[PDB]
């Protein structure tokens, strides 16, 4: 209900934390996200058959981080530990 | 008037006449 | 600026320019952005988005002296910055510079993003108020905008003859409309019909039945337009609001939007006002002239009759029968009621709408002490040694002191200045070996499953009626963890055990009429190794239960140590009880419980303890010049001074003081 | 005026004397005999406050090394113009008067009881008929720095310190203006700092030039003064001198002839006049910040000018000799486009 | 001999000194060249201001010269305070200064009829009429006193279009320029003497991301002329173990200050693209294990389990 | 089209009935120059109709309520107010409102006469108990502006006429806020943001078309006054 | 914190083996810190995409 | 309601100008006189001088032989130099003089195109074997740039970039006359007063003006 976030923020801390059980693992969880993805990135000019890379549209050249949380929130990734 | 030093500009000063002496060499 | 970013961000810049073709090899690249071809800036402003950096403001005092921030690119070559964690920062503007700091790994950037945001560190990690809050121009501005004149144009007129109702306005659109042709002003009070806004918890009953307000029901409101724009800007189903926004009422209405709703909710309303308030203040008429400062009529009526006091006390010691210690005391006596006079005539004389009277009044600024100081006359003034000298000062700084009066207030604030001086190495000096003491402790295991506890008053009720509030509820158990059950003594619980006390929390306990609760803490929590999760309760900064693995010494250490520059006992004092060395007062204790006697002497103190079982009595001897310790006996009545009859449990302090540690270590335990 | 206070500076550290460690809260602050002697106001912000302090205007020292005062010469009653000058014990023994007690024409006080000052700081009132000396004026206690100032007796101590310790710091400009509220020392100050060139014999203008003034005395004798253009000062700022006189102008000994640094028409000036506005603005000057008009970067209003200087020495070494030479070692000639054959 | 990070202007004056032309030098050395570089700064941000009542400032915002706001006549302020500040470090001395200021500004002339007023009882005669932007004095401790300054001000003159701008109180009517409506209350406006102190921010600013290592330390170079990089006290340590950050604080210690093989590594790793590789192990470490085993203290580094390592190479 | 160096493009974001209009990258310190003249321009000078005065049958001073009704007399007026309606002759008009016996008061119970009309007839007015008579005179008219609370005061007799302040304008409200960004090197060039929410009568891109049309008309006096001039031109 | 020498030496007879649990030590030595972010229980934690999600 | 459109008014003084707006809608006469004044302040294209030659000369830090003033006082009058021209290419113009006098911009030598407007100013004190030569250019523009925004040419070493002012407009205020008596008869008239250099008459600056407005305002009125 609140306006909509801007830039940084979105998605929204709150939302987040609701997926994950605690901010720590969150951190980790998006860092080893972020590195695979951009490894299927750097791969994918030169390569077939790397990590699965990004489950949702990436704009116009954005960060591998944003995407991880974004996915992230979506819950289209599994968590296991 | 007040002024010692020649060809200074004038600044009328509000003031109440005080001369005893001037500022001693600096 | 530019001129720094481009530096900073100077290697993704090659990658990203040799990428997009702009150059072929990285030397070209290296050498293209360090000519500052007007090609890089394009990319610049693409490879800095979402990509934070840290600032640090040296010397950095709290955990809240490093904080993220997103970059954003602008001319000039200054770093600018958010207004309101100029207090996280502590950093005025005077010319105090800042420090950037750039993280490069994934799992740096991460942690900057997630952890060290500045918009996720709204609450103080020592009392949990948000310290993020109209500081020194928006308070002003909105306690112009919110402020009812009972006397200006488009007021509320009620009908009469052949006149219908004036001023009642259909909706705010309206409003707006019509202040900006220029009939209504922003603060007369009106009638108008609201639609998106929920009446207050007490209008809504009785126009509604609660029977669910929803967004689109009309109801009317007796308000300045003032009120109607200033509830705009809280969040959607808060509930309306209709008083003068004071410091204090934005410190209360901060604090029920911080514990009730989301941290974003709470910084997207608190910069919102920020805007708001900010565009209200320069329409405030808020100036400063010499005309504003007025002097009152009366003073030299006063002066006169003070003097005539103080000259016949010296003519009275002239005479002999006055000493010189009396002479100060009756001067200084007499010259205190002549400064109290004449700020009480001050106060009274200013009208309500003076610049200086709307900027110390609304909280912004000073005290009343300084606009004394500044119109009324300076008072008294102090010595090297530690005196008042018995010569006031009767000028005022808007009247203009005389050579002697000037060079009395020279004495004075040297020394101020001097105190403030020193105290700065002092203040952390004890934060440095506070962090060494304490940062092993880390929060481990989530639970210890124990139920000691520890007990915790949290209200009085007096033989008066109704409960007392216990000025320290807000520190002691505000934010604990219970560990029994909420029952009082009906059959009904009303908090179960585990659940965290909150605001609503405690006041529906306090309702319910609920004084002593068991709670658990970390003294009791029972682990080898650091503490546990639930026996540390609620975490001061997220306002959720802490996490497993922070941090919680450094946190403790950061916190003591920080409001240390703000003292006058004192550092001292806290550095003695912290290192428990031997007092200098030296105060006795029960060590056998009973009733107490008094058989001092005039060079001596010889008390006796009359054990209540059995035992024998116990007799201190001590020096004459601490005086009794009063003990509220059993009469309730704590102005009981201690006599022989008064009855005092076991270890109860005998005269003023402060005990060893270690005997009392000894005498009741842990 | 940076270096007109700097000269007349009293330390009380240094060799043979209290470290900054040794040195307590008694030696700090003001002592009643301070009056006309040391000024009480000027002294360092930092750490060294206390220490630190600045010679009166009207003091100057005895043979033996003590600080002496000025005085007037009170009988009964009557002022005299007779100017004596005592040492603290001399001040200590007598009763002295304010400058600013009313007086007659005549020379006799108007008021029966007046304010005097005596031993250990106490002030009160006393008949006319004892009074011994009375003071000069009543800039007698204030140090050069802070006589600059106008309306001080309107400002609290803290910050009228804070305002003497900033015209210590000023930056001279491009073209510089007189102020137009002073308090009269300026004057006395800019022709007493030494850096305007003040006529020494009189005469007139023979030939004025950018870089030298031609004066003929009244016997015949000519002389030339040369000035300073461009050269550095010892903080970076830039030490230029401009004439005043033009040729046929008739000057008399004493008179300026060359302002200096920071200084118009003989008069020291350090800042500009700029119109002013009380008012809080859309929070751009939230929290002591200042707001500015695009005019002051237009007519360069503020502009100042910085000078450094670089040093660079070719020694002896075991190996031979080190040379300045054109030919570095492998580097492209458009990097050496820029020096000559040296 | 290049020019130091962050200089520049135009070189104004060259000074040769050789030991062969009989000037007198120190020993071991014949050369020494001296060259003046000369730069013509301007106010910007960050620049420090201040009057003088001891009332600094530093600058926040240079509008352009059609936003500030402008009188009735149409002359925009150049420059625009603020008023919290007043009250609190009672420096009222310039607020008096600035009203005197416009009297000066567009000077007086008493009304001499009836005689002189009462106010102008004990006013020398000097300052009874004055031209427009003629200087005046105010001697401490004496001069300009409340009602002497208070009659002057409903005494000014006007400007060439017979309107006065001020009134008696010494306020005024603005205009605010960047929207267009007239303020509802009328401003103090006068006149000031301004300085420019000397902390410029142009020697401050200053940045680094890749440049010359100390060859001892191999921690990069300090100060600003040598483009060097930011001291981290242990007080920043602190309040970053204090978030619960920690590959940040292992990174800022480890491949940024003294990790001489890792630093290539993230540089490469960065300009190429690839995720950047793990950190290595700080020279500050392996120094402190060679002090150690000079001292004959056998130090070695185990394993988890227990097998022994090296950190040889 | 080529002096300015680059050419600002309106783009459009749209809501409900609300919008918000993007303007940019103006040239710097343009943004305030267009965004409060055209809010102005929008507010009060786009011509539309609105109620002007009402007269009620049964009324001798105002104050008490109208028997057989629920509502008084001022909710009476407030819910009037809101209505809208659009006319083409300039001349006023009037409207008659009959209604009787118990139940509820409705907007599309107002007989227009021709070239009048309403737009929203689903609109809430009164509620009457059993046996309620209730007619209403309106009198409509057309304009620009808001005009104030009493649109006459002086003016007036014994017919128990009420005058009412009319909200002539079909346009509610408008904000607008200017942002920086950058192009080229500069960093400092404008873009507008400005937010218009209005009635039913108008699209909110046809209000904006109309104002722009009203202030270019208003420049061409000011241009007209010099045939040949320079000045900047843009795409 | 004081006397390096002695406690040192008294290490180095008793042959003592630190284990490298706390925030002093090992950030002299440069590892992670076992606080926050650093703890065993995070660090081997693995993630993989959803089975539910997949390439069409 | 009442259908008039707006009509303007011109009166003249010297060189300054008075210009009535009426009648315009009530709460509108300020803000767009408003407009008025932010647009005739920044966006009046003219010509000022970019960069100046001194014989004998290198940079601007020094002096000259037989002149009262250095070569920064120089610059610093040679600012406030009023020049008006119509060639879109860098002009050129020459000044020179011997012998003792006042050099003064009289002494300016303009080649066809453009024109000098002020011969009664000061450029500098020359004495008595005294030579000056100083050859300046010319351009135009709006706004105003930065000196060193010319120096990135890398011409010859005797060229001294300046600054410029490309503004000719001086001063613009506005005062609104408001007939609010209660009726439909309320109506804001706008009087704009202009003065500006002695280079371009007022009427064509405000010519200039609404061109540009006009121009900016187009864009909205074209639909989608
Ligand atoms: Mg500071
Ligand atoms: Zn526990």
């Amino acid at each position: 209900g609140y306006d909509t976030p801007l830039g940084i923020t979105n998605p929204p801390i709150d939302e987040l934390l609701d997926r994950v059980s605690s901010k720590y693992a969150l951190v980790i969880y998006a860092a080893k996200r972020a590195r695979q993805i951009n490894d299927y990135y750097n791969q994918l000019g030169e390569g077939i058959l790397e990590y699965v890379g990004p489950l949702v549209e990436p704009g116009l050249q954005e960060k591998p981080l944003s995407i991880a949380l974004r996915e992230i929130h979506a819950d289209l990734l599994e968590h296991t530990e | 008037s007040n002024n010692s030093v020649p060809g200074a500009p004038n600044r009328v000063s509000f003031a109440k006449l005080r001369e005893p002496l001037e500022v001693p060499g600096l | 600026p530019k001129l720094m970013a481009l530096e900073l961000f100077k290697p993704f810049v090659m990658k990203r320019l040799v990428d997009l073709n702009h150059a072929q090899n990285i030397k070209s690249a290296k050498r293209m952005v360090e000519r500052q071809r007007p090609q890089v800036w394009d990319v610049l402003e693409e490879v800095i988005a979402e990509h934070p950096v840290l600032l640090n403001r040296a010397p950095t005092l709290h955990r809240l002296g490093i904080q993220a921030f997103e970059p954003m690119l602008v001319e000039g070559k200054a770093i600018q910055l958010h207004p309101l964690v100029c207090e996280a920062f502590n950093a005025d503007f005077d010319g105090d510079q800042m420090a950037v700091h750039l993280p490069l790994s994934a799992e740096a950037q991460a942690e900057a993003r997630i952890l060290m945001l500045s918009s996720n560190n709204i609450l103080s990690p020592a009392s949990g108020r948000p310290l993020a809050m109209p500081r020194l121009d928006m308070v002003t501005g909105l306690y112009y905008l919110t402020t009812e004149v009972p006397g200006d144009t488009g007021e509320y007129q009620p009908a009469s003859g052949d006149h219908p109702e004036t001023g009642v306005y259909s909706s705010p659109a309206e409003a707006i409309m019509a202040a900006d042709r220029g009939v209504l002003s922003v603060r007369a009070k009106i009638k108008v019909r609201l639609t998106q806004l929920r009446p207050p918890v007490e209008i809504e009953a009785e126009l509604f039945g609660h029977s669910g307000w929803q967004p689109g029901d009309a109801w009317m409101a007796e308000t300045t337009l003032g009120r109607v724009m200033f509830n705009e800007l809280l969040p959607l189903g808060y509930p309306f609001v209709n008083k003068q926004m004071h410091k204090k009422v934005q410190a209360a209405i901060i604090n029920d939007l911080a514990e009730r709703y989301p941290m974003i909710v709470v910084a997207q309303t608190v910069d919102k006002l920020k805007d708001a308030g900010f565009y209200w203040a320069t329409r405030s008429g808020v100036t400063v002239s010499m005309a504003d400062v007025l002097v009152p009529p009366r003073k030299k009526e006063i002066l006169d009759h003070y003097e005539e006091r103080a000259d016949k006390v010296e003519k009275q010691f002239q005479r002999g029968a006055l000493n010189h210690d009396e002479r100060n005391e009756a001067l200084v006596e007499i010259w205190k009621e002549a400064t109290d006079e004449v700020g009480q005539a001050l106060r009274e004389h200013y009208p309500d709408d003076n610049p200086i009277i709307t900027i110390v009044d609304s909280g912004a600024t000073g005290n009343f002490t300084q606009t004394r100081t500044l119109a009324g006359m300076k008072g008294l003034v102090t010595n090297p040694k530690g005196e008042f000298i018995p010569r006031p000062v009767k000028s005022s700084f808007r009247e203009g002191l005389t050579v002697l009066e000037y060079f009395i207030n020279t004495h004075g604030a040297r020394k101020g200045l001097a105190d403030t001086a020193l105290r700065t190495a002092d203040s952390g000096y004890l934060t440095r070996r506070l962090v060494d003491v304490s940062q092993d402790v880390i929060v481990r295991e989530h639970d210890c499953q124990t139920e000691r506890g520890i007990v915790v008053e949290l209200a009085e009720r007096a033989p008066d009626g109704t409960l007392i509030r216990d000025p320290y509820i807000e520190t002691s158990a505000y934010a604990r963890t219970l560990g029994t059950d909420a029952v009082d003594e009906a059959g009904n619980v009303i908090v179960e055990r585990g659940q965290d006390l909150g605001d609503p929390e405690i006041d529906a306990l306090l309702a319910a009429g609920i004084t002593q609760v068991k709670v658990r803490s970390v003294l009791t929590c029972a682990t080898s190794t650091g503490v546990c999760a639930t026996c540390y309760g609620r975490s001061m900064a997220t306002g959720k239960l802490v996490d497993i693995g922070e941090a919680v010494g450094i946190v403790a250490a950061q916190s003591i140590g920080e409001p240390g520059t703000q003292l006058t006992g004192g550092l001292p004092r806290v550095q003695e009880l912290f290192e428990a060395r031997v007092p200098r007062g030296k105060a006795p204790i029960a060590d056998v419980t009973g009733r107490v006697r008094l058989e001092d002497g005039e060079r001596f103190y010889k008390i006796t303890i009359v054990p209540d079982d059995g035992g024998e009595e116990v007799v201190y001897d001590k020096i004459s010049k601490r005086q009794r310790l009063r003990v509220f006996k059993h009469e309730d009545g704590s102005e009981r001074v201690l006599s022989d009859g008064d009855h005092v449990e076991v270890g109860q302090q005998l005269m003023e003081g402060s005990a060893d540690p270690h005997e009392v270590l000894r005498v009741q335990g842990p | 005026l940076s270096g007109l206070t700097h000269k007349r500076r009293l330390s009380a550290l240094g060799p043979g004397g209290l470290s900054r460690e040794r040195a307590g809260l008694e030696v700090r602050d003001v002592h009643p005999s301070h009056y006309g002697r040391m000024c009480p106001i000027e002294t360092p912000e930092g750490p060294n406050i206390g220490l630190i302090g600045s010679l009166s205007v009207y003091a100057r020292v005895n043979p033996f090394g003590f600080i002496e005062t000025p005085y007037r010469k009170v009988v009964d009653g009557v002022v005299s113009d007779e100017i004596v000058y005592l040492t603290a014990d001399e001040e200590d023994r007598h009763v002295v008067a304010q400058a600013n007690s009313p007086i007659d024409a005549d020379g006799r006080f108007v008021e029966p009881r007046v304010l005097v000052r005596r031993k250990a700081g106490e002030v009160e009132y006393v008949p006319s008929s004892e009074v011994d000396y009375m003071d000069v004026s009543p800039r007698q206690m204030v140090s050069v720095a802070t006589a600059m100032i106008p309306f001080l007796e309107h400002d609290d101590a803290n910050r009228a310190l804070m305002g003497a310790n900033m015209q210590r710091q000023a930056v001279p400009l491009v073209r510089s203006e007189a102020p137009l509220v002073g308090t009269g020392m300026e004057l006395r100050a800019a022709i007493d700092a030494g850096d305007v060139v003040v006529a020494e014999e009189s005469g007139v203008i023979e030939e004025v030039s950018a870089d030298y003034i031609t004066v003929m005395h009244d016997n015949g004798t000519r002389r030339t003064y040369r000035m300073r253009k461009f050269a550095r000062s010892n903080h970076g700022t830039c030490a230029n001198q401009c004439p005043i006189v033009d040729a046929g102008d008739r000057v008399e000994a004493g008179q300026v002839i060359a302002d200096g640094p920071c200084t118009d028409d003989g008069e020291m000036a350090l800042g500009k006049n700029l119109l002013v506005a009380i008012m809080p603005w859309e929070g751009h000057n939230y929290e002591d910040a200042i707001i500015l008009s695009n005019r002051l970067v237009e007519e360069d209003v503020l502009t100042s000018i910085h000078i450094e200087e670089h040093e660079i020495d070719a020694r002896d070494t075991k190996l031979g000799a080190e040379e300045i030479t054109r030919d570095i070692p492998n580097i492209s000639d458009e990097v050496l486009a820029d020096l000559d054959e040296r | 001999l290049k020019v130091p990070h962050g200089e520049s202007g135009k070189v104004i004056g060259i000074r040769v000194f050789s030991r062969e032309d009989e000037d007198e030098l120190p020993a071991g050395v014949n050369e020494l060249v001296r060259v003046y570089v000369a730069q013509k700064r301007k106010i910007s941000d960050g620049d420090k201001l201040a009057g003088r009542h001891g009332n600094k400032g530093v600058i926040g915002k240079i509008l352009p010269v059609e936003d500030m706001p402008f009188l009735a006549d149409g002359t925009p302020v150049d420059i625009i305070l603020n008023t919290h500040g007043v009250p609190r470090r009672m420096n009222i001395g310039q607020i008096l200064e600035t009203h005197l200021g416009w009297c000066a500004h567009s000077g007086w002339k008493v009304d001499a009829a009836k005689g002189v007023p009462d106010w102008a009882a004990r006013l020398p005669d000097e300052l009874l009429e004055a031209q427009p932007n003629a200087i005046v004095s105010t001697p401490v401790f004496d001069g300009a006193q409340e009602a002497e300054l208070q009659g002057l001000l409903s005494c000014t003159l006007p400007n060439r279009d017979g309107d006065v701008l001020v009134d008696a109180d010494g306020k005024a009517m603005l205009f605010d320029g960047r929207s267009g409506e007239p303020f509802p209350y009328p401003v103090t406006v006068g006149y000031m003497y301004i300085m420019k102190l000397h902390h410029l921010v142009d020697d401050k600013i200053h940045a680094r991301s890749t440049g010359p290592y100390s060859m001892i330390t191999q921690q990069p170079l300090g100060g600003k002329a040598q483009f060097g990089g930011q001291r981290f006290g242990e007080m920043e340590c602190w309040a970053m173990q204090a978030y619960g950050a920690a590959y940040t604080l292992q990174e800022l210690l480890t491949i940024k200050s003294d990790d001489t093989v890792g630093r290539v590594k993230v540089y490469e790793a960065i300009v190429k693209g690839e995720n950047i590789p793990e950190p290595g192990i700080p020279e500050s470490f392996k120094v402190l294990l060679k002090e150690l085993q000079s001292l004959c203290l056998n130090v070695e580094v185990l394993s988890s389990d227990g097998a022994a390592i090296e950190l040889r190479e | 089209m080529l002096i300015s160096q680059r050419p600002t493009l309106s783009e459009d974001v749209l809501t409900d009935n609300r919008s918000q209009f993007v303007i940019e990258p103006l040239e710097p310190g343009f943004g305030y120059t267009l965004g409060n003249s055209l809010r102005r321009t929008l507010l009060s000078s786009i011509p539309g109709a609105a109620v002007t005065s009402i007269r009620i049958d049964g009324v001798l001073h105002e104050f008490t309520t109208v028997p057989g009704v629920k509502e008084d007399v001022t909710e009476i007026i407030l819910n009037l107010k809101s209505l809208v309606v659009s006319s083409e002759e300039d001349e006023p008009v009037t409207m008659y409102l009959r209604k009787q016996g118990p139940g509820e008061v409705t907007a599309g119970d107002i007989v227009p006469p021709a070239g009048v009309t309403v737009h929203n007839p689903g609109m809430h007015i009164a509620t009457l108990n059993d046996k309620g008579k209730l007619e209403v005179e309106l009198v409509v008219e057309r304009g620009r502006g808001y005009v104030p609370a009493v649109q006459n005061r002086a003016s007036g007799a014994e017919i128990g006429r009420i005058p009412v302040d009319s909200i002539y304008s079909p346009v509610l409200k408008v904000t607008y806020k200017v942002d920086a960004t950058r192009v080229e090197q500069r960093t400092d060039f404008d873009k507008l943001i400005l937010d218009v929410e209005t009635k039913n009568s108008i699209s909110p891109r046809d209000a904006l078309a109309s104002a722009g049309k009203t202030l270019v008309e208003l420049f061409g006096l000011a241009r007209e006054l010099n045939v040949e001039a320079e000045g900047i031109e843009i795409g | 914190f004081q006397e390096t020498t002695r406690v040192l030496t008294d290490a180095a007879i008793n042959c003592r083996s630190d284990k490298l649990n706390g925030l002093k030590e090992n950030v002299i030595i440069g590892k992670l810190i076992p606080a926050g972010t650093g703890i065993n229980r995070y660090r081997n934690i693995a993630v993989q995409p959803t089975e539910e999600a997949r390439a069409a």
